[PDB]
């Protein structure tokens, strides 16, 4: 009865669940198993200009941590 | 690497409105006692399919256009300006974390009449024309109650940021302070995609029918696009949902059920009501909807300052 | 009075609801007593650097330290 | 926007009915009247035998008035119905149309139960009926009968209180009672605009 | 819970077509899978069923056959396959099949 | 040839200013004003002005130029050497300057134009935690009081302007 | 060989895509066109099977023509048709339709529709039941699945 | 003896009419309708499965003709023209002569089933039921000229449909 | 650069579909049409109530762009001086709609 709709709306559900699970994978994957850097502002953005600038790989997600310290 | 997220937005796209249309057979179907297609696939499942090979292979229209340049870049602007409007979309993490996605989609909103403008410009019969204007003020109307309405709740939200969104509805939705809001909103999405009860061409001429049976397929592929992303930005703006940093897959879930809900909603609307006239949706905008719009955005730009509520910028 | 407001609270409920509306949201903020705690919450928000001032030798209100009792306080922001 | 003059053209349904009848008889002239008013069609079958019988100085037998009565109202929901759900339909209401078109099939069950065919019956002839009614039908149409006050109901939800609906139909069309007699209006143009008349009241039949 | 029960017809309706194959064969050429009491069948291969529990229209069917006169009618069901002494039985105009 | 982008997207904006310079129809006029406008959006996109950018694409594009093409469709009826002549003049002048300054690096017409690209005269500080330009036109309430009250009775005057004269009695 | 396959092939699956998606444009014209309404009723539901209801004429597949043509009316029909995107197919309904039925020997009425259009499906009764017509638009299916295009154009 | 629809004097006290503002400003009746349509979804939908499922008729249905037979392989008709005299569309077309045995049979029956309206006036005209009108109603064609019966058509439909005529026939004709 | 690739992306996809949909079936063998709606032969009458809703439009629109900024201003530090200019603003549209309401401006497109 009623239910028969179901199937096309499982198909829609899938549809529209794919692209944000592909956005939030493709992030994770990018920068490093992190989510991606949000750089609203200039200060943001200086600080992960900071973090490319003092990684020694030119990535920005390879975080220094206290080991890197004398 | 990017361009297979942008391949993976804009292809499900394709098969959600697909589905879609589908879906909206057979829920208008067994809303008025019969069944919708279940014959050529599985419970219908393959109907889509073979409605998009049989408009492919259909010989085109071939009209008497008076110029060829807008009737080819109409069905261009308008597939462009449905799919570009998805991108700043925070399901939980948009595509383009844009600083102000809000505006950029009202800008794409404001832009998406020239598809109609041009369509009813390039088909040489007059009635077609006439039947644009209405269309296109229609929507320009329905256009400055959208923004009033948005303009007001970003005011409760502080920022143009989409994704704060999702941070300023952790404890409680917006439909909860804002509910007249919702309501006028939920009806100016309504009337802004020609979606019933303010759709007209259909009743007494269009100013698609005059196009091919593929660009009038593209056509029906924008309109739908746009009527799956408005029900999702009603989802993000006023019913948004919990999000755990550690599992995205939860929000997505969330919002997905509920904006599907919003699109049975949608079709659920379309099979309830009679048609509006022209002059009655003017007169439901014009002396309805707008003075209550300016008293709740004069209400929204007093309410924080007096509650000692006012959301930061950042 | 009550008779002309009954009457276009029966033809016009609309417009008498926007009215109603823009009348409170004209008139409440001069009545809340909350529009002063706006008002220190948007001054109390750091967005420049606080520069300091160089010691002349007589200024005992200003702080020497963050961490001084001196300065202002914000104790009812934490509490409101 | 507005109307300042109408000219409907007719003529794109003329099959010159009347000039057909006078070379038939009058057993032979009678499915012409079903094909008239094709969704009154026990009805129309009721004027021309009242016609011919007048003529005839005859009457029917009073089991066959009962029948032509019974039907005759059968008959005016099957048109009620078409002439408000597609009114509804070309205004935009489109849903109503599918609910009260079931309630019509079950109707047009009772015309092939007791004539043989679906919609032209050709049943109400002059002098009477051409068949019984068949054992069991009786039932059947107490059975429909008791239900369809239910029906009615869901129609009337949809559009009696509606405000759309009433927006496109308060002020629409209203007519005068001294020009709804002289431009020759019956029926619920007449009825509707407060004229009390009625020829199941005024000058009765069988 | 009532909605085991919904499940449970629909493992019997599953089940009563004689597995999954059965199910799905039913499911592509007829699309429709419940099951009823077999009243019979003819010389050509259609098969007769009836169902009291539906309502008056469903409450009788035809599976017609895979093979009638040399013709592959595996896909190619017709209205006018059925012969005339159960064409009076499945149109319902009489009780007796 | 990145570092020029700017430059790059400026050409497409005279471009369209040829595009209805020209004058070939309204809708055409129309159409060159649109990708103008875009492009224009896009040159002061890249300059930081992300308010400003949607300020021309929402009020000038979909506000205005939409209520331009409306009144042309109601005008310019359906159905030169001129057009495409001044067209062509224009795009080889356009291209003359754009030669000679990627040329000899600095040339003069009324005032003294630099070859090198846009992005040197761009800033090296960080703005903090706001953008300049949104507390800029933040601060119309603020400070503008004067500005918003002039502009207001301006609008409302206009509007009983536009009723006023199109009433015809 | 392989292109034989390919083009057979082919041809199923563009005959799967037209008889299975066909759009419909009615004529209301007479008696037959209420019994299409009938048709179109949730009992027989012609929209489980792909065929819309109330299609445009500007994008339907078949015409039904369900009335009687008089000689004020053809015309227009003509047009009609003439303004229909090919592949088109014209189903004539009922007894006018056919042979003029009733109407036949009137001054007035055009004794059959195919002396305007070609008909591929012919529709007998007055009105012919919901159930015939419908049995008619799957004979008409039937028809399309047959066709050998594709075929054609390569053994040409 | 009538009855006065659309004459209500609404009330003007405060608690109706705040009953109405309210009604037209938080849309009462169109949830009314949303809740109708809502409630209309969940009922099981009246679709019949055709062509595995057909909608139900009555023995006195008017479909294909069809010419008897008498149970020992003579014809019924006997060429007496009262069909083709009684038919309102001239549909029947009939040609007798006697035959070698010295019957009154027909040479020719023709039914234009084009010009016919199924009306069923050959049928009960017939005073040895030999015309009837059978209960097929899938017999749509392909080409016009396929709708033009003749003698040996309808013969060949009685033969095919006689197992069924027969006892439409037992069941009707005590109405007859 | 990820803007205009998403954008560039959107635009091929849309015009590769519509070459598709006008070329594809053009390849295919039919027969051509004749050179031939209500109102062919009479000519377009102006209407003065579309002109003046798109105006009214673009004012209001105007008005909106300058209302636009709020939540950026409400962050300010003179919040009586913004509350009031912001209430005078939308008092003013408010005025401006009222009067356009009175003298029979939204007359047949209400
Ligand atoms: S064939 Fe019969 S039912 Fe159909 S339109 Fe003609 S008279 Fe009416
Ligand atoms: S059913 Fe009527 S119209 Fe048809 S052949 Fe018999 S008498 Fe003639
Ligand atoms: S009425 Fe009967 S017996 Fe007489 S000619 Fe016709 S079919 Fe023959």
């Amino acid at each position: 009865m009623w239910f028969e709709v179901l199937p096309g709306i499982a198909v829609m559900g899938v549809c529209l669940f794919i692209p944000g699970m592909a956005t939030a994978r493709i992030h994770r994957f990018s920068n490093g198993g992190r989510e991606k850097r949000v750089a609203h502002y200039s200060y943001q953005w200086y600080l992960m200009e900071r973090d490319r600038r003092v990684s020694g790989v030119n990535r920005y997600y390879v975080s220094k941590g206290l080991e890197n310290i004398d | 690497m990017f361009m297979i997220n942008v391949l993976t937005l804009i292809i499900p796209i394709l098969l959600a409105v697909a589905f879609l249309t589908l879906v909206e057979r057979k829920v208008l179907g067994y809303m008025q006692f019969r069944k919708g297609p279940n014959v050529v696939g599985p419970y219908g499942l393959l109907q889509p399919i073979a409605d998009a090979i049989k408009l492919f292979i259909k010989e085109p229209l071939r009209p008497a256009t008076s110029s060829i340049s807008m009737f080819i870049l109409a069905p261009i602007l308008a597939l462009t300006l449905a799919l570009t409007m998805w991108i700043p979309l925070p399901m939980p993490y948009p595509l383009i974390n844009m600083n102000l996605g809000v505006l950029f989609m009202l800008a794409m909103s404001s832009l998406a009449v020239y598809s109609i403008l041009w369509s009813g410009w390039a088909s040489n019969s007059k009635y077609a024309l006439i039947g644009a204007l209405r269309a296109v003020a229609q929507t320009i109307s329905y256009e400055v109650t959208l923004a009033i309405i948005l303009l007001s709740v970003l005011l409760m939200n502080g920022s143009f940021t989409l994704s704060t969104l999702i941070i300023t509805q952790e404890q409680v939705w917006l439909i909860f302070p804002a509910w007249p809001l919702a309501m006028m909103w939920f009806i100016s999405t309504l009337a802004e995609t020609n979606r019933a009860p303010f759709d007209l061409t259909e009743g007494e001429s269009g100013f698609n029918v005059e196009y091919a049976a593929g660009p009038f397929a593209l056509f029906f592929m924008a309109e739908y696009a746009n009527i799956i992303m408005m029900n999702i930005f009603t989802t993000t703006l006023f019913l948004g949902a919990f999000h755990n940093p550690y599992m995205p897959e939860l929000y997505t879930i969330n919002f997905t059920i509920k904006s599907l809900l919003l699109s049975i909603t949608f079709l659920w609307i379309r099979a309830s009501y009679p048609r509006f006239r022209y002059d009655q949706l003017m007169h439901l905008l014009w002396k309805n909807f707008l003075p209550l719009t300016l008293a709740l955005c004069m209400w929204h730009v007093s309410l924080p300052i007096l509650l000692s509520s006012i959301p930061p910028q950042t | 009075v009550a008779a002309f407001l009954k009457n276009v609270w029966a033809k016009e409920p609309v417009l008498v609801a926007s009215f109603a509306i823009a009348g409170l949201a004209v008139i409440l903020p001069t009545l809340s007593p909350y529009t002063k705690y706006s008002l220190m919450i948007n001054r109390a928000t750091p967005y420049n650097y606080p520069v300091p001032l160089r010691d002349d030798g007589n200024m005992p209100d200003v702080p020497s330290h963050p961490q001084d009792p001196q300065g202002p306080s914000l104790e009812w922001l934490k509490r409101l | 926007e507005m109307v300042r003059k109408c000219d409907p053209h007719i003529g794109l349904l003329h099959r010159g009915t009347e000039k057909l009848i006078e070379y038939k008889t009058y057993l032979q002239a009678l499915p012409y009247f079903d094909r008239l008013d094709y969704v009154s069609m026990m009805c129309n079958e009721q004027a021309y035998s009242l016609a011919v019988e007048k003529l005839l100085n005859i009457q029917p037998p009073p089991r066959a008035q009962w029948i032509r009565v019974l039907f005759g109202e059968i008959t005016r929901l099957l048109n009620h119905i078409m002439a408000v759900t597609t009114h509804a339909l070309d205004i935009g209401a489109m849903t109503p149309f599918f609910w009260m078109f079931e309630e019509r099939e079950k109707m047009f069950e009772f015309y092939e139960r007791v004539s043989g065919a679906r919609m032209h019956a050709a049943y109400v002839r002059p002098g009477g009926v051409h068949q019984d009614l068949p054992l069991g039908l009786m039932d059947d149409i107490y059975e429909f009968s008791k239900n369809f006050s239910l029906r009615i109901d869901e129609l009337e939800e949809m559009l009696t209180n509606n405000r759309i609906w009433r927006n496109r139909t308060v002020d629409i069309g209203v007519v005068t009672a001294e020009d709804a007699l002289n431009y020759g209006f019956s029926g619920v143009m007449l009825r509707g605009s407060g004229i009390q008349w009625d020829l199941r009241k005024t000058q009765p039949y069988d | 819970m009532e909605l085991l029960q919904v499940l449970k017809r629909g493992l019997q309706q599953v089940s009563g077509h004689g597995g999954l194959r059965g199910y799905l064969r039913v499911l592509f050429r007829a699309n429709d899978v419940r099951v009823g009491t077999l009243v019979g069948e003819d010389k050509y291969g259609n098969k007769y069923y009836e169902d009291n529990k539906q309502f008056f229209g469903r409450h009788r069917w035809v599976i017609y056959t895979t093979e009638m006169n040399g013709k592959n009618t595996f896909w190619d069901v017709d209205g006018s396959m059925v012969p005339p002494e159960w064409h009076r039985w499945l149109h319902c105009m009489t009780d007796d099949p | 040839m990145m570092t020029y982008i700017v430059f790059i997207l400026s050409i497409i904006f005279v471009m369209g200013f040829v595009g209805f310079s020209s004058k070939p129809s309204p809708i055409y006029g129309g159409l060159g004003l649109i990708v103008s406008g875009g492009v224009g959006c896009g040159i002061v996109l890249n300059f930081g002005g992300s308010f400003l950018g949607l300020m021309v694409f929402l009020i000038y594009l979909g506000g205005m130029m939409v209520v331009f093409g409306y009144t042309t469709a109601m005008a310019t009826e359906q159905y030169n050497k001129v057009v495409l002549g001044t067209f062509i003049t224009g795009l080889l002048m356009e291209f003359l300057m754009v030669y000679y300054v990627l040329k000899d690096k600095e040339v003069e017409i009324v005032f003294k134009f630099n070859g090198m690209g846009d992005w040197v005269i761009y800033d090296t500080g960080d703005s903090g935690f706001f953008s300049e330009e949104a507390m800029g036109i933040a601060a119309l309430y603020s400070y503008g009081t004067w500005l918003v009250i002039v502009t207001g009775w301006s609008l409302l005057i206009g509007v009983v302007v536009i009723m006023e004269i199109t009433r015809g009695n | 060989s392989r292109g034989e396959y390919v083009v057979a092939k082919l041809d199923d699956l563009i005959n799967w895509a037209r008889r299975s998606s066909l759009w419909p444009m009615t004529f209301g014209l007479a008696c037959c066109a209420v019994e299409m309404m009938h048709m179109a009723a949730p009992r027989y539901d012609m929209d489980r099977f792909g065929v819309v209801f109330r299609a445009s004429p500007r994008q339907s597949d078949v015409m039904i023509v369900a009335g009687t043509l008089t000689n004020k009316m053809a015309p227009a029909l003509r047009k009609v048709y003439d303004q229909m995107p090919e592949p088109r197919y014209v189903v004539s309904m009922g007894s006018c339709a056919n042979g003029g039925g009733y109407y036949h020997y009137s001054y007035s009425v055009v004794r059959g529709c195919d002396r305007i259009v070609p008909v591929d499906i012919y529709v007998p009764g007055c009105p012919p039941t919901a159930e015939a017509l419908l049995y008619g638009i799957l004979q008409l299916q039937k028809k399309i699945k047959r066709e050998k295009r594709l075929r054609i154009w390569y053994r040409r | 003896t009538y009855k006065y629809v659309n004459l209500r004097e609404p009330s003007m006290d405060m608690k109706s009419v705040t009953d109405r503002a309210a009604q037209t400003l938080l849309w009462t009746e169109l949830i009314r309708g949303l809740g109708m349509t809502l409630s209309y979804l969940f009922r099981e939908p009246a679709t019949i499965n055709y062509p595995f499922e057909k909608g139900p008729l009555s023995p006195r249905f008017r479909g294909e003709h069809a010419l008897r037979r008498y149970p020992s392989g003579e014809e019924r008709c006997i060429a007496c023209k009262l069909c083709e005299a009684v038919c309102p569309a001239q549909a029947i077309t009939i040609e007798a002569e006697p035959r070698a045995d010295g019957s009154r049979r027909t040479t020719r029956y023709d039914i234009d089933m084009t010009k016919c309206i199924y009306c069923g006036f050959c049928q009960e005209a017939c005073p040895v039921d030999a015309i009837v009108e059978g209960p097929n109603f899938e017999f749509s064609t392909e080409t016009h000229e396929e709708l033009l019966y003749n003698k040996e058509k309808l013969l060949n439909n009685g033969d095919k449909w006689e197992a069924e005529i027969a006892a439409n026939i037992q069941a009707d004709y005590l109405y007859r | 650069m990820n803007l205009m690739i998403t954008l560039l992306t959107n635009f091929t996809l849309a015009t590769l579909l519509v070459t598709i949909a006008f070329w594809l079936p053009q390849l295919n063998v039919y027969s051509e049409k004749t050179s031939p709606d209500p109102m062919g032969s009479a000519r377009l009458p102006f209407s003065m109530k579309f002109f003046l809703v798109a105006i009214t439009f673009l004012l209001f629109d105007l008005e909106i762009a300058l209302l636009l900024p709020l939540p950026w201003a409400s962050q300010t530090t003179n919040l009586n001086t913004m509350l009031t200019m912001a209430l005078l603003l939308i008092f003013l549209l408010a005025v401006s709609l009222a009067y356009e309401w009175t003298q029979k401006g939204l007359e047949w497109t209400e």
